[PDB]
């Protein structure tokens, strides 16, 4: 069982490194697709539902405005995300199908996940039962075991970044802030509620920050709100570093003990960062009923299946004003994005 | 309640990265 995980991760690393060293490029073009709907909008891009003309398949298409990417200093993060997405392979990571660029934009075409974000379902239902939360948590544990074995720190875990697919399983999608680093790194980044204290305190930090963020996610899924909140981020940071946290009275004793070890300010003591590594988490009493292989194989019956009315249904996404997708007559920012 | 405090925080919608 243990040697099986070792052998799996070794093969996974060999495959990842081959694709990392020789990324794919320019595997489709814009007029292969019809636009259906804007699913999301950000400061330098949008995510669209599109239909592939030849096949009729639906996909999500992330469209990034190269000039806005440069303006907002996102060149390296954008190239990094695409390089990671074309190299990884894991059941809970969204699949990149095509990428290409034109005079104005960068395009990443991914499997469409019609269930939408965990965030929306969590806010709607209020909170998840502990079995429901544990089902999702197990998928994140396995995903971080995979990513960390590739020396990738994820750094932006939150319900907003987790999609729910038609079988009720999670898909991670966005990797701009991920970093392939084996030792320490120093960048201040992430989302305030999910920041580990060592990031806030300007320390050199490591993959343990992802296990802290798992603790925040488990707490938020099971309570309906995160462990540390306040009006403004500066105020959230003081609570995080304090190393004080309260639990709803309905939290089980096992859940509280797990969260005390994940939400551990002393990264010399935090679960996931000790000699037994991820196994301190997998073998914890809260996960006693978890069949780790069956989760990986997606054989476990999901506790929740999103409403699904067709291959291009968008009902689980917010509505946005549809804006033009302009492609300039002039090539923009060619040198910056030559590797894309 | 803690829930009421959460609603009062104003950070109940989608959260941006730093
Ligand atoms: N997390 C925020 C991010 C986002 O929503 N990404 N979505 C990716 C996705 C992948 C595959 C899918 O099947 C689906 Br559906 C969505 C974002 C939001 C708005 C503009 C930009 Cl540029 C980026």
């Amino acid at each position: 069982e243990q040697e099986s995980v070792k052998e799996f991760l070794a093969k996974a690393k060999e495959e990842f490194l081959k694709k990392w060293e020789s990324p794919s490029q320019n595997t489709a073009q814009l007029d292969h697709f019809d636009r259906i709907k804007t699913l999301g909008t950000g400061s330098f891009g949008r995510v669209m539902l599109v239909k592939h003309k030849e096949t009729g398949n639906h996909y999500a298409m992330k469209i990034l405005d190269k000039q806005k990417v440069v303006k907002l200093k996102q060149i390296e993060h954008t190239l990094n995300e695409k390089r990671i997405l074309q190299a990884v392979n894991f059941p809970f990571l969204v699949k990149l199908e095509f990428s290409f660029k034109d005079n104005s934009n960068l395009y990443m075409v991914m499997e469409y996940v019609p269930g939408g974000e965990m965030f929306s379902h969590l806010r709607r239902i209020g909170r998840f039962s502990e079995p429901h939360a544990r089902f999702y948590a197990a998928q994140i544990v396995l995903t971080f075991e995979y990513l960390h074995s590739l020396d990738l720190i994820y750094r932006d875990l939150k319900p907003e970044n987790l999609l729910i697919d038609q079988q009720g399983y999670i898909q991670v999608t966005d990797f701009g802030f991920a970093k392939r680093v084996k030792g320490r790194t120093w960048t201040l980044c992430g989302t305030p509620e999910y920041l580990a204290p060592e990031i806030i305190l300007s320390k050199g930090y490591n993959k343990a920050v992802d296990w802290w963020a798992l603790g925040v996610l488990i707490y938020e899924m099971a309570a309906g709100y995160p462990p540390f909140f306040a009006d403004q981020p500066i105020q959230i940071y003081e609570k995080i570093v304090s190393g004080k946290v309260r639990f709803p009275s309905h939290f089980s004793s096992d859940l509280k003990d797990l969260l005390r070890n994940l939400l551990q300010v002393d990264l010399t003591k935090r679960f996931g960062n000790l000699k037994n590594g991820v196994n301190d988490i997998k073998n914890h009493k809260w996960f006693a009923t978890t069949d780790w292989i069956a989760i990986y194989q997606r054989k476990v019956e999901a506790p929740f299946i999103p409403k699904f009315k067709g291959p291009g249904d968008t009902s689980n996404f917010d509505d946005y004003e549809e804006e033009e997708i302009r492609v300039s007559i002039n090539e923009k920012c060619g040198k910056e994005f030559t590797e894309f | 309640t803690t829930y009421a405090d959460f609603i009062a925080s104003g950070r109940t919608g989608r959260r941006n990265a730093i």
